[PDB]
């Protein structure tokens, strides 16, 4: 309800609807460039997951293309776009070309109000860890973006779950919700506590 | 530890901490060698019938003048419209500088109506250490793309320097070593091109050029037999 919950499960299945609406949404999808096929990622039911809000959506290679169409496909305009520049611990830099970098879309729908836009720049500058482990970083530049609101992230692993965010996610230890209104929803959807088809 | 709530602290971007931002010059001595004159075309390309412009080109450096870059300009609009196939070889390159903004998706919306198909994107990050805003912008935009286009069948993506003085639009030369070191051929076009960035080993071809020298027929004549298929990075073809 304010700590972090999570509910392990394959996110193609699941009923998000119980879950309630959110100012973020952001996601590490397994782009097939475990993969999820461009038409599982274009059939995602990101669409009920807001109503006035920002979309961070991580890409590489050819997502940066699908990722643009799945951003717009689902209701989004692209706004932004955030570099993460990958550094060893000593602040130095990690086909045609080697790759110092990672992009993160940033989509808009509706007409989000209240956030605080422009107290952070578009470059972060961040230790590399275990691989496809994004930066912490971005949850701090959210949340001054959008303070103390309800966020969710998509294909998160166990690192990844944080105050204020619901974390979904196949490799996420079991369910773990405490939101009562989520509970109750939940509890009304799956009853013997099973997301399959 | 956290340069994103430093730069909220302190105004300092973060690519402000990067650091440090063998036989290369044996390579830069062979694109030197191989380098046509320079050439150079005052046009209006708005009213330029593109054809003219011959042979076709290896690589295409397109760097049109947008409006954000003020804070004559082009619109994608306008650039969309720009008949960049006609002129491209069937296996070519281009480099398509995009700004910050809507840019980012309407030059792959150009690539793609151009026959290409995006195999890297540039990004120029932009410092602020000598000195510590788009409507729908979510976060401080402090970089700039250039996007990388193939048709037909060392470096890295990030070009760090600090932030140019205002009304200054150029962007940085490391782009032109960036490009010659990929050994792409001989034909390079430069497309909004201007006095200051008439180079060796290029044609430009811009509204604000005060001379020009080209001639369609000398120009080609540096790419005649032998010299059709050179990459601009091996030794020349001896003469007589
Ligand atoms: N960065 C990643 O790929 C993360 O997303 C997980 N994942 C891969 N497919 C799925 C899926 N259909 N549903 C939920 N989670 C998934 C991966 O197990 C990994 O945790």
């Amino acid at each position: 309800l304010f700590p972090p919950q999570w509910i392990c499960c394959d996110i193609r299945y699941l009923d998000v609807s119980i879950l309630g609406k959110f100012a973020v949404v952001m996601a590490d999808p397994p782009w097939d460039i475990g993969t999820l096929t461009d038409d599982e990622m274009r059939r995602l039911n990101i669409p009920v997951l807001q109503d006035d809000g920002f979309l961070f959506l991580w890409v590489t290679g050819r997502a940066m293309e699908l990722g643009r169409e799945c951003l717009n496909l689902w209701g989004y305009e692209r706004v932004d776009e955030i570099i993460w520049v990958k550094t060893n611990q000593l602040q130095r830099i990690i086909h045609w070309l080697n790759h110092g970098k990672e992009h993160c879309l940033v989509g808009v729908k509706g007409n989000p109000q209240g956030f605080n836009q422009g107290l952070d720049c578009d470059v972060i500058v961040a230790e590399v860890r275990s691989t496809s482990h994004k930066p912490d970083e971005i949850y701090g530049m959210i949340e001054r973006l959008s303070p103390g609101t309800r966020k969710i992230e998509l294909f998160g692993r166990p690192h990844n779950v944080q105050p204020n965010w619901i974390t979904l996610g196949n490799q996420l230890d079991g369910i773990h919700l405490l939101d009562p209104d989520v509970v109750a929803r939940f509890k009304q959807r799956y009853p013997d506590g099973i997301i399959s088809k | 530890n956290d340069y994103c709530q430093h730069f909220v602290d302190t105004g300092h971007r973060p690519q402000n901490f990067i650091r440090d931002v063998e036989l290369i010059r044996l390579k830069d001595e062979l694109i030197a060698k191989s380098n046509t004159p320079p050439m150079y075309l005052q046009a209006d390309i708005e009213a330029f019938d593109i054809r003219e412009l011959t042979p076709k080109f290896d690589v295409i450096l397109l760097e049109p003048p947008l409006e954000e870059y003020y804070r004559k300009c082009w619109t994608w609009d306008d650039i969309m419209k720009l008949e960049i196939d006609e002129i491209a070889a069937p296996r070519s390159f281009i480099f398509l500088w995009c700004g910050s903004g809507e840019g980012l998706d309407l030059g792959r919306v150009c690539l793609r109506k151009w026959g290409y198909r995006r195999c890297e994107d540039i990004c120029w990050i932009k410092t602020n250490k000598n000195n510590p805003l788009d409507p729908k912008a979510v976060f401080q935009r402090t970089k700039e793309h250039c996007l990388m286009g193939i048709k037909g069948t060392v470096d890295i993506d990030l070009i760090i320097t600090e932030e140019p003085e205002i009304g200054n639009i150029e962007k940085p030369v490391e782009i032109f070593h960036i490009i010659e070191h990929f050994c792409l051929g001989r034909r390079r076009l430069h497309l909004f091109g201007r006095d200051s960035t008439i180079r060796p080993g290029w044609l430009t071809v811009g509204p604000t050029l005060t001379n020009s020298n080209y001639n369609a027929e000398t120009y080609a004549s540096y790419f005649s037999a032998p010299n059709s298929y050179l990459t601009g990075c091996t030794e020349e073809i001896e003469r007589l």
